[PDB]
């Protein structure tokens, strides 16, 4: 369904044009009512990140060759293999004990040195998201009852993009992205076929070996690989078992990403307000009030977390009107004064019967969730962390 | 440049005994692993000994476990392969190479040994 | 008679582009990423002309080229000139107890 | 008091409504003027941030227990304590020469391993700011003389929001944070009771223990301790001194937050411009206009650093006008070569005897501040500097 | 040549002032018609960093100083040298084959350090961008043809600055800044006279030795210094060659800045939207109309990467009027499916003859940049690499 | 699994002399710190006498330094205490313990000892 | 008697959840959180059931549980059973001259 | 506190032959380099020995190369100084010094050798 | 005469600030920056007053300054007292061949 924009959303001038300001959010639409004229709906599509660039790996199951080992007896130098410069492989020097019985004169310690190339198996990538570069598409189509759908495509630094409607004539739209979290703080976690979106800082402190996106040797492999105590000749390397399972766990607390089934490099976001101002040429708009909502309503999805500190709430409006649901939250079930934010603009139910999601921001701490008025509220009870980067 | 030059290698018959030498040159010697490789007739390449730069770390084939010794003697530069109960299966060219990085990097030009009864 | 399979015989004309395979099985190849290719003139030594799948040693002129999908992994060979009639052969380290496995061979005829 | 807005400020549309463009600043205030109809001020009251994440902790003090030794004689293995794989213990591994230890031979060497566990007396604390979570809250009363206090509060993704006010009717406040610090390249440093602002580079290259935010170990715990050579049968294990001295130093050239209060979590700013875009049903608006200020001025409280590289001040009006105050940064006394960015919006005096506060943004270097017109001007000399990160 | 303005791009209400629209870009003016008085263009000068943090330093050439040994016989104790505990030298420690020939009286393994003072002769410098003082300057000069020219300059925090223009008035321009690149995850990097803009993390997996941009000690000096083995009583130390040459090489694939020629810390870029709104007194303004080019267009500079992920073009229009260019980018030459992004606003072209500049995202893998429309349309075959983070 | 076996105690007379025994088995003996705690009437437990793995660290409490005595055999995985010049505080009952992470991990039964003219 | 002070004797109902607390100076155990806890059958051995405060060995019930505030340390016993009738130990890491202190002892009776 | 005490100048003829003892005390001297430094008339200051703490690596002007021999006995705390075929250009205020940080730390009271035929 | 450029003396009157110049040529002061300062008072043994060009041992009063601008090292003494009546050297670590060299000496007379 389409929400109706009011009188204050739009101006319309003695010359010139009408502006309109909507805020746009995902899967909610809103439509603009001209008399004479069919209604214009303005929809956000999608919001994308495309391609984003791989900034680490993180190896969480390692492969070795055999071992490789020179050794020296007592007053005959270092032992050196040529593999201690590859940056591949995985050496370490120390001194075993040398005498008759292994084949040296005199007796005392030998050096010795063993190397084992490194392989990763299977690593975790990590992604840097460039926000001058985050996609966001509006639709546009004239009510159906040439009602053909303009599709509108842009990108954080092109914000200003132009198409034309029936009647309306020309337009020009100018959005800006505000993202539900902040990617300057987090990455994009790749592991299997799944994704994540991560902080940063948790990622970089992991114990794994990791290796850069511009490419180089894995750095830090001593946390997969272990090299036992020599025996006078032989060192044993062991390459530590699999990982995953530890990493996969500590993604439990973390929201996730889905690929575009087609794109497959398209990370869509799910929150996120697009802000615009639709420019047009002088017409006169029709507007639309709204009665707050008065009747009994009722959860249909109990308020659960997002996985970015936010409620998401899905409530039903059978009886009143199309009517804008009072949302606050507060404190104690006293005062009913508003101590939470709304996230959600206009949460407005269109027809009865409808079904209506409501983002909110609790305070941290004990809050209660109110939405109604009166006796006919419903009340619920929410818990607040401390939101840890990780674990 | 880097040289090995095989040498021993001729005919003989089965039961016998027969020692192969590999001279090196153009590298140290003692840093790096040797193994010695056949090419019998109508099969692929294949490695039946492998010894590491001290000759500490030894390794065989099954086909040459017991029979076959490799030694190396890192002061004259010299890397040995003394084959006793020489079979007909053992008629191949003989190579000896040099292995670093995980690969087999320099050969020499192979010495053939024939086992006819 | 082998563990990686190469064709026996290829051939092709002076300056053309000519490819040979070396089909391995799973575990000989898929692992370790690290395959050689060597050149074999009659009566002389090999001559390593390709390691860790598309690294080319020093002197190797840039006509050979290594690549690897899966099983198989390919040496090209462009701007065929007459030296390069010579035997190929390829080898894999398969796994820490067989450590090397072969290619068969396989000649390489210019045509001229 | 509270600063009209001007007949540009605001629009009066044929149809649809008005819209009110008001950049707001903290202690600053605006007041829309209606004909027939009380005053509405609209003020910006805090700018916060609540409960951001902690990202890692550094240690300034250590201390440590008793040093766990195990010693073998020469030819006999190394020796291990089972210490050496836990976390918070540190250890070091060294080799014995004369007959040190349970008897051992005077030839040869022997292997010894020294292990102390590793506790942390006081951190720092480093909280990441996510800035899609950065709080702001706006006031709206009408002018007493419903004048009832309208609190609007707001989040970066929840820019628009509602309100209604008598006469002016419903409102939807469109407005938008603009922060004064980089907190892309910020933490929030935590200390003590104390707390400051810091670059993220600048705490992450200290020489000091430091764990990660998600727990685990401590990790670099050789900045604070330090395992003394053998002396005939005992190894000496140091913990240095306190630091907490060095880093309040270090902490000197950084600008400080202030907790809230009652909510110690709640870290409230002081910069920062909010740009709303007030949007009223239609209804005309009285204008106000102002002259630029011809008397003389005087500086209350001298031109002073703020912490974040630009300039506050503070002028007095006490004889001219409700007047706008010229202010300019040039390189010479022969003005008009604003080589300055000049942050405050129209800093204006309301009545007479008033103190108006300035804010300026100057060029790097030698520059005159300027206040005010002709001969009876206020100039004031400035120098700024190179803008490193810390220390 | 400037762009006038269309009906929609600005508003003029009954009561209040009225509200333009300008979405200003570098080397492109845009001017404001009016009836009965000049015309006014309104220009983005410059978008330019003034002095930021240097955040790191990155050594590419070494000096070393002689090397200092302390040795030892065996069994007679460890080696130490007071340079150990120096910040600025470069230590190693290890056992050397002592004997009768070397002056010691039992064969083993002897103990021995060697020391040498690390200075970095030459060093790349990486420069923190605060994104809260990234400075925009706008010019509006009324169209000759008080005439002189207004130079307003602004920075991201104060985004509204006062103008006056005769005729027009007085004049507040509230703008905003949207940058080319995330500064977020990207450095300034100066070498030499050069500069670039490198990724972060890019910069910071460099295998070279580093040091704070608040000073201190210079860490991981083993990617310049190498220690040999050792002899009897001997440790040669080697201070690895200069490489500026691999640095330079491994900075081809990243965009050039540049310092101004004046100020010398100015670093001049020159991508970015500025989206204004200019609030004027009330007064009825003169739009245009532009319609479509239906000419035949051509490639004056064909198109070409911009290192931040678009691609720009420079049309000529030698026939068709002042008209829009209609620019797509789709997958196939067949109908007009636009997969891209256009970034530049209004690709018109005031006369004839004139050269257009056009900006384009184009998605990953094969495209078709279609310029123009018929028979008579410009084709260009794009392919868009997985945009690395560097090397 | 980790057992301990404490032995030894009984009754003595002061003045006297005793020695307590402690084998141990289940783990390696010869790599954790071990120590000696008894259990005064009437008072707190107390450990009285503590050991490093090698036997090169000893450290006492000034009740007993002068007269008891903490060693240990690791060869035949066994750790004793040598209870001299004993007063009729030290009637307890004495535990033989390991140590591990800085923290008391595994006891034994125990054994007692009572002092009476 | 005693460093550490904690009640002589605790009493408990089956299924009850009951807590033993232990308390010392300041400095004894606000430095290392380094404290342990002990559960003693008569003539039987002594077993470690908690260690570093919070922190539960393999093979201890769920139930048992660690805490500490200020200078109290305090184990709670939840779900109780008729086998944990026994006397609880506590031992805290003093400082590096005296090492460890432990405490009186608590005896822990479940009524039946 | 850190005391270097420079003896054995005096007056010596050309061609004579002298040796300085240096007797160093409070730091321990077998950890720190040392060296020999003189003042000339009419010329700067000018470093002539240095060596190492083990007295392993020895350093030498070329006016003085053949003819001075700088040793040490760290046992003693002595750094010595042999000065042998004396000319004109060697009379001078000899200092000796110790070297740590590449920057001469602290220096005796010097003596005097002055050579006169 | 020397390898470093110092003046052959410099006076000044109590609680003046006075500068000694150490001037040496390029590739003796400019690539390590590592230049100390030195005080003689007759018949004692020289000490060490300034090091690392900016840096003070302990025990010396904050009136030495130091500072370093190319060619020219100076020491400035400010609020100049009476026993600072002394030689003054100057050391520069040239190079790796010949390691030290030495200013000719600067009297410092203190008028009185």
């Amino acid at each position: 369904h389409c929400i109706g924009i009011t009188d204050r959303d739009f101006i319309e001038g003695v010359h010139g044009g009408t502006w309109v300001s909507a805020t746009l959010e995902q899967d909610k639409c809103v439509t603009v009512m001209a008399p004479d004229k069919p209604s214009l709906d303005i929809s956000l599509q999608t919001v994308a990140i495309d391609g984003p660039a791989e900034a680490r790996k993180v190896c969480y199951s390692a492969v070795l060759t055999h071992v490789k080992i020179n050794d020296k007896c007592p007053s005959t130098g270092e032992a050196h293999l040529a593999e201690e410069n590859d940056g591949d492989n995985a050496c370490k020097r120390t001194y075993s004990d040398r005498g008759w019985g292994n084949g040296c004169g005199l007796f005392g310690k030998g050096s010795i040195v063993a190397c084992a190339k490194f392989t990763c198996a299977k690593s975790m990538s990590l992604f840097e998201v460039d926000q001058t570069k985050i996609q966001y598409v509006i639709r546009a189509q004239l009510h159906v009852g040439n009602t053909d759908i303009k599709t509108l495509k842009f990108d954080a630094l092109s914000g200003s993009q132009e198409a034309e409607f029936t009647g309306y004539g020309k337009a020009t739209l100018e959005c800006q992205v505000q993202t539900a979290v902040d990617f300057g703080n987090s990455y994009i976690a790749e592991m299997e076929k799944d994704s994540w979106i991560v902080d940063r800082q948790w990622a970089q402190d992991l114990t794994l070996p990791w290796q850069s996106g511009s490419g180089g040797i894995w750095r830090e492999m001593h946390h997969l690989v272990e090299f036992e105590p020599p025996h006078a000749a032989t060192i044993r390397v062991l390459a530590l078992g699999n990982q995953e399972g530890s990493l996969k766990t500590a993604l439990t607390g973390a929201m996730r990403v889905t690929k575009d089934e087609n794109d497959n490099n398209l990370y869509k976001l799910h929150g996120g307000h697009v802000s615009c101002r639709v420019k047009l040429s002088a017409l006169t708009l029709k507007g639309t009030s709204y009665k707050m909502c008065t009747d009994k309503m009722s959860f249909v999805k109990n308020p659960t977390d997002t996985g970015h500190g936010t409620v998401v709430m899905q409530v039903k409006v059978p009886k009143g009107a199309p009517c804008k649901i009072p949302v606050i939250v507060a404190d104690d079930l006293t005062a009913a004064v508003n101590k939470g934010i709304l996230v959600t603009v206009n949460p407005i139910a269109s027809t009865n019967d409808d079904e209506v999601l409501i983002e909110v921001n609790p305070p941290f701490g004990d809050s209660y969730i109110i939405v109604g008025t009166g006796d006919s509220r419903l009340t619920y009870q929410w818990h607040k962390e401390g939101s840890s980067i990780g674990k | 440049e880097v040289q090995l030059v095989e040498s021993g290698g001729g005919l003989v018959k089965p039961g016998g005994s027969l020692r192969l030498s590999c001279a090196a040159s153009g590298f140290i010697f003692s840093d790096y692993y040797m193994m010695w490789i056949r090419q019998a007739p109508g099969k692929g390449l294949e490695w039946i000994s492998y010894i590491s730069s001290s000759g500490s770390q030894i390794y065989y084939t099954e086909s040459v476990k017991g029979r076959f010794t490799i030694s190396r003697d890192n002061g004259k530069n010299l890397l040995y392969l003394q084959m006793n109960s020489l079979r007909g299966e053992d008629t191949a060219l003989y190579y000896c190479a040099t292995e670093t990085g995980w690969r087999i990097d320099t050969w020499g030009q192979g010495t053939l040994v024939t086992v006819s009864s | 008679q082998a563990v990686l399979t190469q064709p026996a015989s290829v051939s092709g004309s002076p300056g053309q582009s000519i490819t040979i395979s070396c089909t391995g099985t799973g575990s000989n190849i898929e692992t370790y990423n690290l395959v050689s290719w060597y050149q074999r003139h009659p009566g002389k030594a090999p001559k390593l002309i390709l390691y860790e799948v598309s690294e080319r040693p020093s002197g190797v002129s840039n006509r050979f080229s290594g690549s690897k999908s899966g099983n198989t992994a390919s040496l090209t060979i462009s701007g065929l000139q007459a030296e390069d009639e010579a035997d190929y052969f390829c080898c894999s380290y398969a796994d820490t107890n067989i450590f090397w496995v072969f290619g068969g061979g396989t000649h390489l005829t210019v045509l001229g």
